[PDB]
Parts: C-alpha cells; structure tokens; sequence
C-alpha cells in the first residue's frame, strides 16, 4: 500500500549506461512531494542525485513531479500551479549551479485536460514557464479496466484526441506562445492498458494516429508509455519480445521525417480512412531528399484504394504494409510486413525491412483494418529538399 | 467505390518536429523491481532500444513522488 521506495547509485547507473548504450537521452522525473512545513518542495534529497551525476559526468536532463493535477487524491496534499512553478524556479537554480552544461528541464507533467487540470497548467505556466524547455502533458484515450477492441476501432475514439490537444495549445498559446509542447506519457488505455489488447496489432490504430495528430497539430515529441514493463501497452514485453507496436515504431523511425505536410481524403470524410503525409526520414539510406512518406490507416472492415494526386501519381512508390499474423487476428502479438513476420534474427540483429516496390501509377491498396506507410520515390518536392 | 483520392500540401511544411518525435518511457515503478540492473543489461533490449534511436527515453510516471535517492544503499 505504501508507494514509497529507495533506489540507489547502481540503479541510477544502470539506468544512464542502458540509455548511452541504446543512443537515448535520459529524462530522469525528480520527487516533488519532499516537501518543507512551509510547503516548499525540499530540495535536499535532489541535491545529492544531482551531485552524484555531476561527479559521474552524466548528461540528464530532469522533470519534477508527474501528475501534480491529482497529489491531493494520490498522496492528501493539494500544490498549486504557482507553488510548483515556484519549486521548478528551485530546480532550475540548482541546474545551473551544477557542473552539467545545458540540463533541460521539462515540467509540469500533468493530466490531459479537464476543467481543473487546465487551470493548473495555466498557473503553472505564468510562474514557472520562463525556466522549462517544454511544456509536457499526459494522454490516454480509454480506461484499460474497460476497452474493447471495438473502442480500439472507432474513429470517434480516435478524434477525442483532438480537442485534448487542442486545449493544451490553446493553454499554452494564452501564456508561453511558441514554448515546445511535448507528450511526456501517452498510450491508448491507463491503468497498465488493457489486457490482451494494448499489446496487440489492433493497438497500432491508435498509436500511429496519435503520432499523426501530434505531428500535425504542433506537438514537437511524443514519449510512448512503455518502452518496456510490465504494462500490456508495453513495446517490449519482460520476455525481450517485442510487440506489434514496437515494429510499427521502428517503421515510423525510419521512414518518417521532421518536416510535417499535410493530406487529406477528397471529398466525404467517414475518418475512417486516415492519411498523413511528412518528407521521408533523411537518414534513411535507400531514400534521397524529396522524398514523401505517407502514412495511412483503414479502419473500414473492406479494402480502400489510394489515387496519389498528380504528379506524384506516376511515381514509383514502396509499401511497407503491416498486416497481423495467426489466428487472433487483430489481437494477434504477432505482425507481418508485406507478408513476412517481422521477427529478430538474434539477440543483436534486428530484421530487414524491406519494402515492396509497387507498379508506378497503381492506386495504393489498403486492406480492411490495417496500416501502412507508402514511400513516394523522386517526388522532387522542394520543401523537403 | 472504393477507391479514394489523396490531396496533398506540399508547398511548405506545417510543423517541424524533433528528431526524437517518437520518443519512449520507463515507469519509474520498475526500478522497484529486484532485477532491476539485470533486466536493463539485456543485449536484445539494448538492440531493440537503438532500433528508435534517436529518442528521450524518460524515466517517471506515479512513483516519481514515491521514490528516494540512498546515496549509501549498496
């Protein structure tokens, strides 16, 4: 019952050399219910995890607090906007003081948007904004005691994700205009997700839509709860198998560039047919600037065809198609890229990737309750050049 | 029909996000779990954690406010 823990040098280590190893920056989310009986926060325990990275040379970059919206029902005490803007002031303080060169801090870490949690961010902003790099807030779609697959499927589902951000900016706009809004934790259900779906191929919906959104609408990084635990919204499960929406992670990383345009359907918008459109990832070696990465999802339960518009209708154009595999179907753990299970060939070696080159001028073909990415080769479009 | 035409906007990009947009987290619950030093040593979790390379990988969640640095505990 009680939540409270210590951990220790080692697992600070272990947790920064796991993060340098993999080519991942760490944010480390500092206690702020260590409080003074002036109700400050208390600084003295971050103090010493400072020092002890500083003298290690860790580059960090720090959060305090998560979730501060609900500190009165989690832990009986209720911190207001301002007082935690106040505290941020604090940390920040005890950053520069430090040895490490340019720590970020990121806060406040808060609930998405309903009535009192805007007011907090807003609060939160006006005393504290000035010393953040980025403003982050927490989504969820659904409660994971409760979702169905049908809710995994339903486009009006998806849409709520909407105007939760579209609250957030307008919070932001009206305080900090132009500072970064980040999704700092965000999955498709709270309470560890829900089981036997988070984890599936049907999790995927919700996952790249939630990045095509955020793309679109100004959110700058999107911080998938989890990478790895015990959570059945995990990409990686505690048995190292990677799950479906891991495949489909490591497919946006490498297609999907910076630079976000914009595609729409023609004509009547059922939102079950949902297209994306950025230049295509730059690193990627088989691609070359000018190149398009289009995203899409079908959530009808028939197959859609996709006519490019001119001039990209001639191109030539890679699918990279992911279908599940086995007889769970949509709740399968199991994914398939152009018709191969996506498996690791060992330990170390993650699979090829490997595209289907499709006939120049074919409509893309999307099947019933799949998604995929189309990457349109030569486009030639100076704004990704 | 079926089939359905795409328009697309390429003129300008709308936004610009990071290079780490897709970013990922560990709850900090986990570091509650006794394996925790060796489950994050894992080879295959290290080669699938630099598959989304480059990416924050944030350490929070509930425990955040739960949990306190032992400078002494071994």
């Amino acid at each position: 019952k009680f939540k409270n823990s210590t951990y220790s040098r080692s697992s600070v280590d272990v947790l920064y050399t796991f993060a340098k190893c993999s080519g991942l920056d760490l944010i480390f989310g500092l206690n702020a219910l260590l409080r003074t009986s002036d109700g400050q926060w208390n600084s003295s325990n971050a103090q010493l995890l400072l020092d002890y990275c500083a003298s290690k040379g860790y580059n960090i970059d720090w959060e305090l607090g998560n979730e501060p919206n609900s500190f009165r029902k989690k832990a009986g005490i209720f911190i207001n906007g301002s007082q935690l803007g106040k505290d941020f002031i604090h940390l920040h303080k005890l950053l520069r003081k430090s040895t490490f060169k340019n720590a970020k801090l990121y806060g406040p870490d808060v609930g998405q948007p309903r009535g009192k949690t805007a007011k907090m961010l807003k609060s939160f902003l006006k005393a504290g904004g000035e010393v953040i790099d980025a403003v982050t807030w927490h989504h969820y779609y659904l409660n994971g005691r409760t979702a169905t697959l049908e809710d995994f499927l339903n486009p009006d589902v998806l849409d709520t994700f909407i105007s939760q951000v579209q609250k957030v900016l307008q919070v932001v706009e009206s305080t900090r205009p132009g500072k970064k809004v980040w999704l700092g934790e965000t999955s498709s259900a709270y309470g560890g997700g829900a089981p036997g779906l988070s984890d599936t191929f049907a999790a995927g919906f919700m996952w790249l839509d939630k990045l095509g959104l955020s793309a679109r609408m100004g959110i700058e990084v999107v911080m998938r709860q989890v990478f790895f635990g015990a959570g059945n919204y995990h990409l990686v499960d505690e048995n190292f198998d990677p799950l479906p929406d891991y495949w489909l992670s490591l497919l946006f990383k490498k297609l999907v560039g910076t630079k976000v345009l914009m595609a729409s359907v023609q004509g009547q918008d059922r939102r079950k047919l949902r297209v994306y459109l950025h230049c295509t990832n730059t690193d990627n070696p088989r691609y070359k600037e000018g190149d398009l990465t289009l995203y899409a999802i079908n959530l009808h339960n028939v197959t859609k065809y996709l006519r490019l518009p001119y001039p990209f209708s001639n191109k030539q154009v890679d699918q990279y198609l992911l279908r599940p595999h086995g007889p769970d179907g949509l709740l399968s753990k199991s994914v398939q890229l152009n018709g191969q299970t996506l498996k690791m060939v060992d330990d170390q070696t993650l699979p090829p990737l490997k595209p289907k080159p499709l006939r120049p001028g074919s409509s893309l073909g999307l099947p019933a309750f799949s998604y995929a990415f189309f990457v349109i080769r030569n486009a030639k479009v100076p704004a990704c050049i | 029909q079926d089939v359905v035409d795409l328009d697309f906007f390429t003129q300008e990009p709308l936004h610009l996000v990071s290079p780490s947009f897709l970013s990922v987290t560990i709850d900090a619950n986990l570091a509650t779990d006794p394996r925790f030093l060796i489950l994050l040593g894992s080879p295959k979790l290290r080669t699938l954690a630099r598959g989304l390379s480059p990416a924050y990988l944030r350490f929070g969640g509930t425990k955040t406010d739960f949990l306190i640095f032992d400078p002494k505990k071994e």
